[PDB]
RNA sequence: AAACCGGGCACUACGGUGAGACGUGAAAACACCCGAUCCCAUUCCGACCUCGAUAUGUGGAAUCGUCUUGCGCCAUAUGUACUGAGAUUGUUCGGGAGACAUGGUCCAAGCCCGGUGA
């Protein structure tokens, strides 16, 4: 069958603008949190980035998917943000890394809307 | 012009027997093996008896398998396809090739220079036929080369002219020996033991030949 | 006639048990609210009856002494493929298997890289060789070669060929056919 | 592969008509593995035809 | 480790590489799957038939809605299964059909009957039709199977 | 630093979706090649998905580019069908398809991370 176009979820009665979303490569670990009114990415947290490919070994299993959302949960109350809304892709499941990421977030001190 | 091209011919005895594997592969086979008997049905002891009770005794003959070191081995004995199981052998003749470096033998394959014939595979036919005899226990791999070398004069030899010589694959089937003539001398040598004689043309030859 | 005494056998055959009963965690805690209820399944009933009369250990399954690959009196040490100092020693734990298959990754995938490159390597200058030819010799030389494989020709094994085996045995057959 | 599913299995041991020794693996039947030895029973089958026949017979 | 996965890596590919034009090594086929199902008339009820699928499989068989079972084996089941059918294929001369990528071969009683691993408890195996044996390769080419399977069937007597 | 390259999100049918041919794996990135011990996948199966593992192999499958095109889509006729008002038993004033036909597949373009430039 043609698979239909992605929407994202219709608003009901507030606007909820933060939005995670995960991406997982054979190398590193991703999680961006968007702000949706502007298009422009209020927070995020890679086993990429300069600081962080080298503080952890692994940056590509599911302990570092748990350590990117702990400093993605810290990083994010940082900048005042005290809940975000959780976006999962097509092929991904809460197993694995992004039940690693998402529970890493809840556990930091974020809220799941 | 520049003409006469050569085939060569790298005659090639398989491995006779599997290699020593990695001790970690090993040893993950293993497990793998009794790790996964613990979660595997378990046939019950009647089934199994309907074998047990007619395993029936005979005058019996024990299986005692060859030994992967031969006596070939153990003497080094070169002209023999007996030695080095768990590797390959490749057959070296000791005479005169094609270049005209001086009037001494030389090591080198069976090579034959082209001038006629329709194929490049037909010139090595003939020069594998030329020093083995027949192609009854031959195969050859392929109607292209497997690789080439140009080789071209220099400023110290001037006088040898510019050619191609052509490597084609040749396998041995069954035959254990072979009657090797128009030759003063030949060895059946490993990669390592065919990279030792060839100290000079090493490095072309670790690439021609997979280990 | 057909016997429904062996019938009964090869179910048993294909229900036979397991020396661990291994439960999903979906599973696991529905046999725990069945066993506050006071349910036994008859799976559960039988591991019960194994249980009671052992375990794993009476069903063949042990830890310390794991089943070597092979039959007996041929395995990798008896053969002169391994030396008894060479090979990894373990137990059958998870713990153990981690470590093996994260090793068992690593080598295979080198292993396999290693071929892949070398057949490139070879494919590449077999295509310089190629386009090193005469034009009538090039066209010749780059027809496939559909010849099929020589059957004559074996296949490596744990152990070579036996001198006066494979002459005896045709020998045999030859003169059992006139 | 699903645990609590699939039979035992055993090793055997495989000799050729040369005598290499091969080891497989076998759903678990017997008690022990055995060494299984494969000889050259090819089993041709040869039908003399009717020439034959009259020049073995008239001949 | 095992025969036939090392005999098609250090023999069978590097000639198909040297026979056939490729543009690189990926372009080489290989084994896929082996694919078990029972030729058509069969009881469906008897605990023989699944035992008899059961045992030379190796693995459990998959039963839809009564109508069709199948065993699909891969990895080292398929390389353990195929190593055995071809070392019992140096005792007859058992026909095989070749398509444009697959290897379908009938394996009757008669091939269990010279199995001598099922010499025994062949009483299993009697009354039987057999199995359809499929073995699916990466093949682009009906010449490219045919070489990987004269290539996989090797015998000593020649 | 200001451009470029890779990935993620965003925008979007002139921006979609197919087919063919030619290329491309930058000191980096993406994917594959390898395995199935634990999680997970299979009403059988590492096929898919998942968890692992890759000093450097491959771009065969996918993913990126370039052209050629097919459907679409967008723009635009000319004429006609049909139609609103109005009775010279519609001699008037307006609207105007579908199918054709002609072209195009634009231009512009945000945020974060990494790399090269630095
Ligand atoms: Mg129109």
């Amino acid at each position: 069958v043609i698979p239909p176009a992605v929407r994202p979820p219709r608003l009901f009665d507030y606007l909820k603008p933060y939005v995670l979303k995960m991406h997982f490569t054979n190398k590193f670990v991703h999680a961006q949190v968007i702000h949706s009114p502007t298009a422009t990415v209020a927070c995020a947290a890679s086993s990429q980035e300069k600081a962080l490919r080298e503080t952890m070994g692994v940056t590509r299993d599911v302990a570092a998917a748990s350590k990117i959302g702990k400093i993605l949960g810290e990083r994010l109350l940082m900048k005042d943000i005290p809940a975000v809304a959780i976006h999962m892709k097509k092929e991904q499941r809460y197993h694995g890394k992004v039940k690693a990421v998402i529970d890493s977030v809840r556990e930091a001190g974020v809220k799941l809307l | 012009s520049s003409e006469k091209i050569v085939a060569s011919v790298l005659f090639e005895r398989l491995r006779v027997v599997i290699p020593k594997p990695d001790p970690a592969v090993y040893a993950f086979q293993e497990f793998k093996f009794n790790w996964q008997q613990q979660f595997r049905r378990r046939y019950p002891d009647e089934f199994l008896d309907i074998a047990k009770n007619r395993a029936k005794g005979e005058y019996q003959m024990d299986y005692v398998p060859a030994p992967r070191i031969t006596e070939a081995d153990k003497n080094n004995d070169r002209k023999s396809l007996y030695r080095a199981l768990d590797k390959k052998l490749y057959l070296l003749i000791f005479g005169k090739p094609f270049g005209a470096t001086s009037d001494e033998p030389v090591w080198h394959f069976p090579e034959k220079v082209y001038d006629s014939e329709p194929t490049l595979r037909k010139c090595a036919e003939s020069a594998l036929k030329s020093v083995l005899g027949d192609l009854t226990h031959t195969y050859f791999v392929g109607n292209a080369p497997m690789a080439h070398m140009a080789i071209q004069p220099t400023e110290e030899t001037p006088d040898l002219p510019s050619y191609k010589r052509f490597f084609f694959k040749c396998s041995v089937v069954a035959a254990s020996k072979y009657n090797i003539s128009n030759c003063e001398d030949f060895v059946w040598v490993t990669k390592d033991e065919l990279l030792e004689f060839l100290p000079e043309q090493a490095e072309f030859f670790n690439k021609m030949i997979i280990s | 006639r057909i016997s429904d005494e062996k019938q009964k056998l090869y179910e048993q055959c294909l229900n036979a048990p397991c020396p661990v009963r291994s439960l999903t965690p979906k599973e696991a805690e529905r046999e725990a609210q069945r066993e506050k209820l006071g349910l036994i399944s008859k799976d559960k009933q039988r591991d019960m009856e194994i249980q009671k009369k052992g375990g794993a250990a009476a069903m063949g399954i042990n830890t310390d002494e794991p089943m070597r690959i092979g039959t007996a009196g041929l395995d990798y040490v008896s053969l002169g493929i391994f030396s008894a100092d060479e090979l990894v020693k373990y137990k059958v734990t998870a713990e153990d298997g981690e470590r093996l298959a994260k090793e068992n990754s690593k080598v295979l995938m080198r292993e396999h890289r290693e071929r892949r490159a070398a057949e490139t390597v070879l494919l590449n200058m077999k295509k310089a060789a190629i386009e090193a030819l005469p034009e009538k010799l090039k066209m010749a030389a780059l027809e496939p070669d559909l010849t099929p494989f020589p059957a004559n020709r074996g296949m490596a094994t744990l152990t070579p060929p036996i001198e006066g085996y494979l002459e005896k045995v045709m020998d045999a057959a030859k003169k059992s056919s006139s | 592969m699903k645990k609590g599913v699939h039979p035992q299995m055993q090793w055997i041991s495989y000799v050729t008509q040369s005598g290499r020794l091969m080891h497989v693996m076998m759903t678990r039947i017997h008690h022990v593995g055995k060494v299984y030895h494969f000889g050259a029973k090819r089993q041709l089958a040869q039908s003399i035809g009717q020439i034959a026949k009259f020049k073995r017979r008239f001949n | 480790m095992f025969p036939l996965n090392f005999h098609y890596e250090d023999v069978s590919r590097q000639d198909l590489l040297l026979k056939l034009n490729y543009a690189n090594v990926m372009e080489v086929p290989g084994l896929c799957e082996i694919r078990v199902v029972p030729k058509a008339p069969y009881n469906f009820i008897i605990k023989n038939g699944k035992l008899a699928m059961e045992i030379p499989c190796g693995q459990k068989f998959i039963q839809t809605q009564d109508l069709a079972r199948q065993s699909t084996l891969r990895g080292h089941g398929m390389s353990n299964f195929l190593v055995r059918i071809l070392t019992v294929m140096s005792l007859l001369d058992f026909p095989v059909e070749i398509r444009k990528n697959s290897i379908q071969f009938s394996m009757e009683t008669e091939f269990c009957e010279f199995s001598p691993e099922l010499e025994d408890h062949f009483e299993i195996f009697e009354h039987i039709r057999g199995f359809n044996v499929t073995i699916v390769t990466s093949a682009n080419t009906q010449d490219e199977t045919l070489l990987l399977w004269s290539g996989f069937l090797q015998k000593d007597e020649g």
